[PDB]
């Protein structure tokens, strides 16, 4: 209890399985809540609306009492392109400040 | 099942934006090189014929050329407008003037 939230990275090289091992801890956690927000269901959107779509899916695990959630591939949740470098903001603050942001009391 | 087929002509770039991860495998479409296969396409596409063909090769088999396969449907129909007697010059000079970088 004196630590409510967690976190954890996952990183390796390209084509190694790195959400093949973060599906199957999530499912063998026998969590009552468990969600995957991917970027293959939000293709086209522009930054609020991916915003929006984060917050709802964050906004949803705050409501239960113990939880899990998955964000694989970051880098292309905010759009990375090594000439530039080009990138939004807006989806980097809001994951930076999601990060940080303790659940109700005793969730 | 699916399957997806993308052309592109600019392979270097493409691989700057970290886009040559994505695609499973990579096959390479050449130019013609070698002075018989110009020939070979000339005799093929139904084209300058008899003594013609003879001088064209006498002037084309030592030496190298480089030209892609779409610009050899113009330059025939672009020297084939002049009068029956300086249509082999034409098409040597345009190649000439093209064929550059052997
Ligand atoms: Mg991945």
């Amino acid at each position: 209890d004196r630590t409510p939230l967690v976190s954890v990275l996952l990183e390796g090289p390209p084509h190694s399985g790195k959400t093949a091992l973060a599906a199957k801890i999530a499912e063998e956690s026998n969590f009552p809540f468990i969600k995957i927000c991917s970027p293959d269901k939000m293709i086209g959107f522009s930054e609020t609306a991916k915003c929006q779509a984060m917050k709802k899916i964050f906004d949803d695990a705050y409501k239960s009492q113990l939880s899990c959630v998955v964000v694989d591939d970051i880098e292309r949740l905010l759009d990375y392109v090594p000439i530039g470098p080009r990138f939004s903001n807006l989806v980097l603050q809001a994951l930076l400040v999601l990060l940080k942001k303790a659940p109700p009391q005793g969730r | 099942k699916l399957l997806i087929i993308g052309t592109t002509s600019r392979k270097d770039v493409l691989q700057e934006m970290e886009m040559l991860n994505a695609f499973s495998t990579t096959i390479h479409v050449p130019n013609i090189a070698t002075g018989e296969q110009l020939l070979e396409a000339l005799e093929l596409l139904g084209n300058f014929k008899d003594k013609e063909r003879t001088t064209i090769a006498q002037q084309v088999k030592g030496k190298k050329v480089w030209i892609g396969i779409k610009k050899l449907l113009m330059l025939i129909e672009m020297s084939l407008q002049m009068d029956p007697e300086y249509r082999v010059r034409k098409f040597l000079a345009l190649l000439r003037e093209e064929g550059a970088s052997p």
